């Protein structure tokens, strides 16, 4: 539960760091954002579940 | 103790997201 | 003394009206070209 | 798309004056930075927050904003649960990512213009209706917000009322002053000493009540603009352009910035001295309290004590006859406060209560506030400029008030500047006098 | 032709950083002055001199650091590295404040060299030397304040020490001891500097908002002809503007610009004379008629009398740690103080 | 609009430059650092170390009181220190 | 090895952060050094 | 302080506040890269 | 009559008036005549004012023992604080002159008018087709009068703490300020002196460079000024020769060649610097004062090693301890 929580919360940070540097260069070079429109979509969708994970999971640790 | 570790990365991050664009040359 | 207050008040109203009804009078209009 | 053959680099953002879409990313990306801050700062504050210690002694300015809405606090501003703080902090921090997304999106991928990718959102500056309407939408969003407060106070919990009968405490307002005669009375109040205008609000009923009026009056105007166009004068009076509109909102913020500076500096109610520090006048008052209290214990008759000038070491009279504290503190005789009120009579400070009704909690309140006046240095060294290093402190009331006067000011310059530009832009000469038709040259010599 | 004309030739050669004959004096000094300061600011102390920490090495920040004056014992000694004081020794020199007369005297020559430069470069480029005339003003200030002044006092110790805060005390001192703010010359001084910073601002804005349109852009900066021709702003329009808002207005750029040289240069010249007088302590301290009435009548009070009391406090509370060589001891009971404070 | 000197822009961009200064710059830095950290600077400038303003007991200042026998007087002040 | 190769905009943002770092070290030194008050 | 669990992020949260400033900054990194057009 | 009011508005706004009485002017002209007229009478004949509210009148007018340098118009009483004190608020004028009534009548009308004076510096520029912004340069000196005459008093809780209207009275404002705020040690004031010093500096630079690079058109025994006629087409100085000299004094890229960029800088510098100085006084009006480095550097044992920052504190204490002799009854100066 706890480590399970620190995992979700900690991974959620690295995804953000990655997501943040990503989306930019994404819409940036139109070398796609069609193939990456797939990547970004998964990052975005993923992110939300994660927040919801840490959200609900918070009430069990603290 | 030394969370300067943090700053450092999130710091070279800003310039990175434009540099990679200087490489993939496009949309600056 | 209660008078002076009245007078002063009147006097300041005059000018303040003259001021609002002034810029209201289509001030943008007043200038060299485009209006 | 846009480069130097638009505007100069350092005026870059003006190249977006006519690209609705991108000009939306900006506002959506920016609004992100504010949420980000609000959120990211709260957690910073909480990360350093020490429960058993005054908030004002910790450089806090957001947690105290939450505390006022009745959250995580109880009797006398005692901090009970730090959860509401952590919550409000993280929530914002998250929404910052959501907004930030949209911002970045609308400014580098989505449509560079809107008018075509949807005529509902696309807009025309000179479109007196689209303008009056979008304004109308926002006038409703803000209106709902004003009620979002009225709700938290009447239904969801209350607000921190320092004037609390039993002594400062979270109280549920269930009797908002709705009497227009009173509510709007405040606007007809002098902004000088005593009658303080808006900043003189001193009880939560009026605060809550007044917000009720604003919420409605506000949404009412939101609908009215949705359903209308500027009349005639409204049109022959203003300038209709992208800059001109900005300017008008610039001068508007400036003014609100000055009003805010005075609220946090003077007001006791919506800015509880329990979370922020003691007000400027409140602290000078407390010194008089402290020493009238002390010396009185040493056997001095405060009522008849004569000071160097022959005016009254501890108590003197104000210009209209009321009994007030003496000393340079004669300038703050307009200070009212929970801790000091029980000593006031129908004629001001009552010599009998002062003589035997002073309570210990008041003595230490006066002492606390006396030693926490809003005096400090840039490098945060609490006290008078000649003081010694040791007590690292600068009242939250000082920080807030200064920062906002600066911002308020520069914005008034911003106003003048963008308004001056708009008027020349309109008539059309904001780029120079027509070498050919030089206006001055067609005017008679004043000589 | 000859070694001299060849030496010349080389010097007056148009480089990135023009050297010139003048440079032979300017650069050696100018660099040594700047250098000595930067050195002391971070390394040398003022302990043996003023009982003060004065360098980064001791804990001072950019505001509190400084190259403090020599002891009062030194008197007006030039304090040469190899003179009777330091005796060739360097470290001692440092501790006796040799670095002050070093920065002082060197920078002094550096201002001579620089003005000469202007004069030399002016001549070559074939323009009038009004840039040199103007610079007389700053020389006067430096000369009168960092040299003539302390030369009139007991020693270099009372000259302004090189440093930010160390200069603020020079200000406070002058108020407290010389009641300098009440001096006719200091006033003229400020009228000029204050009035000069006005012409600056006012003229600048008058030009930028009285410009002709020579471009199609909003950023009108590019729209400028580096190569003369027409006036870039309507001198005629400017005249009418001010003539209607202020009542008076220029109308002769040649005069408007000469005026701008005059106002601040004259101001600084006056502020200098005032100080040349403070050297002999020949100050503008009091108004006798005022003092006489204040003596006989205890109910006469002006913002002037008020100030003089502020001075008494400044002198009494500062003198002790500000003039160490005087071994001042002022018992708490002798210290002037109002009520409560 | 020009003189002999090689346009800074070109130099600040030349990989040769950095190849040289990546060495030189930090070089100078580490040197000055050591200048302070080795306590050498304190002796080069007679500047007191945190434990050398006063003697343990004394609370008086080592004020130089006469020009000519100044150096001599200063030396004696160092005497009391330790 | 001359002729611009190290892109300028990078020389700057790098030499730039480099200064905010050293000047920032100074600001930290203000709450710890000798220039402290503790 | 930060709820017991998140404590591991104390340090992280210590720098978050300053980020906004960075953006105003980046806009300059960018223009420099795009040669101030 | 094309319509009286229609006409009136045409006159007021007329750009053919010797002095442009504008719309802002309709408020300016009267307020400024009141401020000026009341001042002149005050300064010459007003009687003593109990500035500190402790019944200790400070006479500051000529006829009552003052000379130009000492004389001043004294601030309203401290007994009054921030309360509005219009003549119709006094049992009599005698009472009004004693509590420093004239001061308010003057500062309020002046500040009012001086603002409109700004509003006017815009209007005329509009009616004349010239770019605005000049009025924005004047926002700095105005924003100062405001800081010194209103913000500081609001902040401090009394008009009696506003800067007096007189020479010496101003030095008083300064000397005390420094004691209570240690302004010389505040970033904003420093930026202020940079702007003022700088201004004067640049004012001299421009002034000389230009005047020194004027094209010859005058005799050897004829005012070099005549070489210019009002309403010229081409320039009167060689801005290329100017730049040529100045570029060599320092070095080329460190010199202006664009008269527009030159003049922007020329205006920008002082105005920006004074803006900060005004924000300084407006900021120290809420007690956020200058840096306090008192007893920072201390030695190995704990002894306090003084810096020039300390010598400054002593001079400040002298001022603190002696100002307002009889006005304090307690330990801390919180007002
Ligand atoms: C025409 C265009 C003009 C453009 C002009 C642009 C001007 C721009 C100005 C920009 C910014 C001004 C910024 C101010 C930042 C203030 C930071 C600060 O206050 O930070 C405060 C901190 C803390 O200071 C520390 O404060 C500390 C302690 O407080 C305390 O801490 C202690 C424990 O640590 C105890 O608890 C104690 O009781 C408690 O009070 C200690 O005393 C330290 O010893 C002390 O050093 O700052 C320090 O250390 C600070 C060392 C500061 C040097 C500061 C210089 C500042 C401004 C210079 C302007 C120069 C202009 C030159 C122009 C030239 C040409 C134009
Ligand atoms: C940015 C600025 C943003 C401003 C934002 C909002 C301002 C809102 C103002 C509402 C004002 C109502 C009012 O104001 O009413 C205003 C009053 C009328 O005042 C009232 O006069 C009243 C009393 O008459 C009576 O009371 C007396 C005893 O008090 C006696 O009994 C007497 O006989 C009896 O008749 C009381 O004294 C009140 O306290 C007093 O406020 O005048 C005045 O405000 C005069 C105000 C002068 C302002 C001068 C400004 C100068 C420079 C400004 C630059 C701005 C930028
Ligand atoms: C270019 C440059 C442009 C420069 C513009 C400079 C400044 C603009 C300032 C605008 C201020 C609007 C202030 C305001 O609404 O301000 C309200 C404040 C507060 O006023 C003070 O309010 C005080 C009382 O608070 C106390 O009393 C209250 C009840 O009365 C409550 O109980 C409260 O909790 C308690 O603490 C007292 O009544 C004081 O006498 C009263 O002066 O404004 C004051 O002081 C105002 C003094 C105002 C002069 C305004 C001229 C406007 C034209
Ligand atoms: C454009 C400008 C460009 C300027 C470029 C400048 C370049 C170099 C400047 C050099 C300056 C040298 C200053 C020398 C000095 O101060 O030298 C000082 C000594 C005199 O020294 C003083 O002597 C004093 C004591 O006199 C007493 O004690 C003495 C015995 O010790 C005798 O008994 C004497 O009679 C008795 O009165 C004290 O000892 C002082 O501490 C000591 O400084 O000689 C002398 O000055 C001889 C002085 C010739 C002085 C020329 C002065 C010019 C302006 C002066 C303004 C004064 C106000
Ligand atoms: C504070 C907010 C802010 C915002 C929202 C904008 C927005 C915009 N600006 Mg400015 N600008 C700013 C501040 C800001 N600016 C400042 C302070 C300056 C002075 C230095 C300028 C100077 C300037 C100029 C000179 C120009 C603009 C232009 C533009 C537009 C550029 C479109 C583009 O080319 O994308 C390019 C974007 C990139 C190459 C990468 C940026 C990625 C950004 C969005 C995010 C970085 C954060 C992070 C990594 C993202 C994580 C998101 C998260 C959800 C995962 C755009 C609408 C241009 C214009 O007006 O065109 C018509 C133009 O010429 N701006
Ligand atoms: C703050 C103001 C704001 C505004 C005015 C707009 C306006 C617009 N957007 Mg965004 N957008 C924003 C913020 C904003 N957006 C943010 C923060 C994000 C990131 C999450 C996005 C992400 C986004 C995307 C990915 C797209 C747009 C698109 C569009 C355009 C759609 C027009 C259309 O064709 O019909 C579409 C009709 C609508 C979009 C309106 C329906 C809105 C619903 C779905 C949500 C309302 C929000 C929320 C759930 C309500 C609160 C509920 C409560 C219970 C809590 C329009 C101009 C689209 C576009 O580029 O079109 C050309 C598109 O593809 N926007
Ligand atoms: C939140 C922003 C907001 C904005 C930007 C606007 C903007 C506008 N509204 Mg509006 N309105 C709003 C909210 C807003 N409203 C709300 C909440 C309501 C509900 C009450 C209304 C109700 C409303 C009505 C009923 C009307 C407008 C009208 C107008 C237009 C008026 C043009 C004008 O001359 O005004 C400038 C105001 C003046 C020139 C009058 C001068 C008044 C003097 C006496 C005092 C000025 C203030 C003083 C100097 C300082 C403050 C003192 C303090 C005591 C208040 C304008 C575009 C008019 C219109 O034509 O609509 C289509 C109209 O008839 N509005
Ligand atoms: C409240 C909203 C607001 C908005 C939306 C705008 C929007 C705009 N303004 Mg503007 N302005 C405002 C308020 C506002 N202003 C205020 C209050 C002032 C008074 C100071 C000004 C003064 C102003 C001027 C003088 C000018 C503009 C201009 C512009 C346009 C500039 C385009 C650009 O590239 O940005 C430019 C942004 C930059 C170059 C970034 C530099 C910012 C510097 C000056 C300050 C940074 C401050 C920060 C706190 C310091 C931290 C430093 C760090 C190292 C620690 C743009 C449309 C320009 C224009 O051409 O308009 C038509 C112009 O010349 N504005
Ligand atoms: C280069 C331009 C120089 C201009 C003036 C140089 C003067 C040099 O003057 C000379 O310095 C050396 C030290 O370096 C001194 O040498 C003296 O100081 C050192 C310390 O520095 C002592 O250890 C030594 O015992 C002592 O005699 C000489 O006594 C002095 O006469
Ligand atoms: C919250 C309170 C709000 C209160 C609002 C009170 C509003 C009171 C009056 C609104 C009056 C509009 O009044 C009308 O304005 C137009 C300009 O637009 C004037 O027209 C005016 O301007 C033109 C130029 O444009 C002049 O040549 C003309 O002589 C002049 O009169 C009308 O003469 C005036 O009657
Ligand atoms: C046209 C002469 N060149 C020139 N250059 C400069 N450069 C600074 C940096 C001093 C503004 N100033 C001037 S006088 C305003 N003139
Ligand atoms: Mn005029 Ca500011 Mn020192 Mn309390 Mn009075
Ligand atoms: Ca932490
Ligand atoms: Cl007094
Ligand atoms: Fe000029």
């Amino acid at each position: 539960m706890t480590i399970l929580f620190q995992l979700a919360l900690a991974a959620l940070v690295i995804l953000s760091f990655v997501m943040v540097i990503g989306v930019p260069v994404a819409y940036a070079s139109p070398q796609d954002w069609d193939r990456s429109k797939q990547l970004i979509f998964l990052g975005s969708g993923l992110w939300i579940a994660l927040v919801l994970v840490v959200g609900v999971l918070n009430f069990f640790v603290v | 103790i030394a969370q300067l570790t943090m700053i450092a990365m999130i710091g070279i991050a800003g310039p990175m997201i434009i540099f990679l664009l200087a490489v993939r040359r496009g949309n600056l | 003394m209660e008078t002076l207050k009245i007078t002063v008040y009147i006097v300041v109203t005059f000018f303040v009206l003259l001021f609002v009804f002034g810029f209201l009078s289509g001030d943008p209009a007043r200038n060299p070209k485009r209006k | 798309d846009q480069e130097s053959s638009g505007f100069a680099w350092w005026a870059g953002n003006a190249r977006l004056i006519n690209l609705s879409g991108k000009l939306l990313g900006a506002h959506v990306a920016h609004a992100g930075l504010i949420v980000f801050w609000a959120g990211a700062m709260t957690l910073f504050e909480l990360a350093h927050f020490i429960p058993e210690k005054p908030m004002y002694e910790q450089g806090l300015i957001l947690i105290p904003h939450i505390a006022t809405l009745g959250w995580g606090v109880g009797p006398g501003g005692e901090v009970v649960d730090t959860f509401p703080f952590f919550v409000v902090g993280v929530v914002h921090l998250i929404s910052s990512a959501v907004l930030g997304f949209g911002g970045v999106y609308h400014a580098i991928r989505g449509p560079e213009t809107l008018e075509e990718y949807s005529s509902f959102f696309g807009y025309d500056w000179k479109d007196k209706n689209k303008m009056t309407t979008i304004l109308g939408f926002h006038l409703i969003v803000l209106g709902i917000g004003a009620l979002l407060l009225v709700a938290k106070a009447m239904f969801f919990g209350g607000l921190y009322d320092t004037w609390a009968p039993g002594g400062g405490d979270v109280r549920v307002i269930t009797n908002p002053t709705l009497d227009p005669r009173v509510i709007f009375g405040y606007l007809l109040k002098s902004p000088f000493g005593g009658e303080g205008w808006i900043v003189s609000v001193n009880n939560l009923e009026d605060v809550v009540g007044g917000h009720i009026w604003i919420g409605l009056i506000c949404i009412a105007g939101g609908i009215w603009h949705i359903l209308t166009t500027p009349f005639g004068w409204a049109r022959r009076a203003f300038i209709w352009s992208g800059e001109a509109y900005l300017s008008y909102s610039l001068g508007a913020l400036s003014m609100m910035g000055f009003i805010a500076t005075c609220f946090v500096w003077f007001n006791n109610t919506v800015y509880p001295s329990e979370f922020y520090g003691p007000t400027g006048p409140e602290a000078s008052q407390a010194q008089a309290m402290t020493f009238l209290i002390r010396d009185q214990k040493l056997g001095a008759n405060v009522g008849s004590a004569q000071g160097p000038t022959g005016l009254g070491k501890y108590l003197m009279r104000s210009p209209t006859g009321e009994i007030i504290f003496g000393g340079e503190t004669m300038r703050f005789w307009d200070f009212r406060g929970p801790w000091l009120e029980p000593l006031r009579g129908p004629n001001g400070l009552d010599l009998n209560k002062i003589k035997n009704d002073i309570q210990p909690w008041q003595e230490r309140r006066a002492a606390e506030y006396m030693t926490h006046a809003p005096l400090g240095s840039l490098n945060s060294v609490g006290g008078v400029a000649t003081e010694i290093n040791s007590v690292n402190f600068v009242s939250p009331r000082s920080w807030l008030a200064t920062s906002h006067f600066v911002l308020a000011f520069f914005f008034l310059v911003g106003h003048l500047w963008h308004a001056g530009r708009a008027r020349a832009a309109a008539a059309g000469f904001e780029k120079g006098i027509d070498r050919e038709s030089e206006p001055v040259l067609s005017m008679p010599s004043l000589d | 032709r000859g070694w001299f004309d060849i030496l010349d030739d080389w010097l007056k050669r148009d480089r990135f950083v023009f050297v010139g004959w003048s440079g032979i004096l300017l650069f050696p000094c100018a660099y040594l002055a700047l250098g000595g300061w930067l050195t002391g600011t971070t390394f040398v102390t003022s302990w043996y001199t003023h009982g003060l920490a004065s360098s980064y090495l001791e804990g001072c920040n950019f505001l509190t650091v400084a190259v403090s004056t020599p002891a009062n014992s030194m008197g007006h000694s030039l304090l040469l590295l190899w003179g009777p004081e330091a005796q060739g020794d360097f470290t001692r020199w440092c501790q006796l404040g040799g670095l002050w007369t070093f920065i002082a005297l060197h920078g002094a020559f550096g201002l001579i060299g620089f003005m000469l430069r202007q004069f030399e470069i002016a001549r070559l480029v074939g323009v009038r030397p009004y840039n040199a005339i103007a610079f007389s003003a700053p020389i006067a200030v430096f000369v009168s304040v960092f040299l003539i002044y302390p030369l009139g006092q007991s020693s270099w110790f009372f000259a302004p020490s090189f440093g930010v805060a160390a200069i603020f005390r020079f200000l406070l001192f002058f108020q407290g001891f010389h009641n300098w703010t009440l001096n006719p010359f200091h006033m003229m001084g400020v009228a000029g500097v204050l009035g000069g910073a006005l012409l600056c601002a006012i003229h600048g804005a008058t030009v930028e908002n009285t410009l002709f349109q020579d471009g199609e852009g909003a950023s009108t900066f590019r729209a400028f002809n580096p190569t003369q021709a027409e006036e870039t702003y309507s001198m005629v329009t400017a005249n009418r503007f001010w003539s209607q808002i202020f009542g008076i207005a220029f109308s002769n750029k040649r005069w408007l610009h000469f005026f701008m040289l005059f106002v601040p240069v004259t101001g600084l010249w006056m502020s200098a004379i005032g100080v040349v007088g403070l050297a002999l302590n020949l100050r503008s301290y009091d108004f006798i008629s005022q003092e006489i009435r204040a003596a006989e009548d205890p109910e006469f009070e002006t913002f002037y009398t008020k100030n003089l009391l502020l001075n008494e406090g400044i002198r009494a509370w500062m003198a002790p740690q500000d003039q160490p060589h005087e071994n001042f001891v002022f018992p708490e009971e002798v210290l002037p103080r109002g009520n409560a404070l | 609009g020009t003189t002999g000197e090689r346009p800074f822009s070109d130099i600040i961009t030349s990989v040769r430059y950095w190849v040289i200064h990546s060495i030189t710059i930090p070089a100078l830095f580490i040197a000055g650092w050591l200048f302070v950290s080795t306590g050498l600077a304190y002796d080069v400038f007679g500047t007191p170390r945190p434990d050398s303003y006063y003697a343990q007991e004394q609370r008086s200042i080592p004020l130089v009181t006469d020009r000519f026998e100044a150096k001599q007087q200063v030396e004696t002040f160092l005497e009391q220190l330790k | 090895s001359e002729g611009g190769r190290i892109p300028l905009w990078i020389v700057a943002t790098v030499a730039g952060m480099g200064v905010i770092v050293i000047v920032g070290l100074f600001f930290y030194g203000a709450y710890a050094g000798l220039g402290s008050s503790l | 302080k930060l709820p017991e669990a998140y404590a591991i992020f104390d340090p992280l949260v210590d720098v978050l506040p300053v980020i906004p400033v960075l953006f105003l900054a980046l806009a300059f990194v960018w223009q420099a890269a795009v040669g101030f057009r | 009559s094309a319509n009286l009011w229609e006409r009136f508005c045409n006159w007021v706004t007329s750009t053919d008036n010797r002095l442009y009485v504008g719309w802002f002017g309709v408020i300016m002209i009267p307020t400024l005549l009141a401020a000026t007229i009341c001042f002149v009478i005050a300064f010459i004949a007003a009687p003593p004012v109990d500035i500190d509210g402790i019944r200790e009148p400070v006479s500051g007018s000529l006829l009552y023992g003052n000379n130009i340098i000492t004389g001043a118009v004294v601030p309203s009483s401290n007994a009054i604080g921030l309360h509005f004190y219009p003549i119709w608020e006094a049992a009599s004028l005698d009472e009004w002159l004693y509590n420093g009534g004239p001061y308010q009548l003057i500062i309020f009308h002046f500040l009012l008018g001086a603002s409109c004076y700004m509003g006017r510096q815009w209007e005329l520029s509009y009616r004349l087709g010239m770019r605005p912004w000049i009025c924005v340069a004047y926002s700095a000196p105005l924003a100062s009068a405001f800081a010194v005459f209103l913000i500081y008093p609001i902040g401090q809780g009394s008009f009696s703490d506003g800067m007096p209207l007189g020479i010496s009275g101003t030095f008083n404002f300064m000397i005390v300020f420094q004691a209570e705020h240690n302004i010389l040690m505040h970033p904003f004031h420093q930026l202020g002196v940079a702007g003022v010093f700088g201004g004067a500096l640049f004012c001299a630079m421009h002034g000389s460079l230009v005047t020194s690079s004027l094209i010859r058109e005058t005799t050897e025994t004829e005012s070099a000024n005549y070489g210019y006629k009002f309403g010229q087409e081409e320039e009167t100085y060689n801005i290329v020769a100017a730049h040529g000299y100045f570029g060599r004094l320092i070095f080329q890229y460190a010199s202006f060649n664009n008269s527009r960029s030159l003049h922007f800088f020329l205006a920008a510098w002082p105005v920006v610097g004074v803006w900060f100085t005004a924000l300084g006084i407006s900021t120290m009006a809420f007690n956020l004062n200058g840096f306090n480095f008192n007893h920072s550097v201390i030695d190995a044992k704990g002894n306090v090693i003084n810096t020039w920052a300390d010598i400054i504190n002593r001079a400040n204490l002298g001022m603190e301890v002696m100002h307002e002799r009889n006005a304090h009854n307690f330990p801390l100066d919180l007002a």
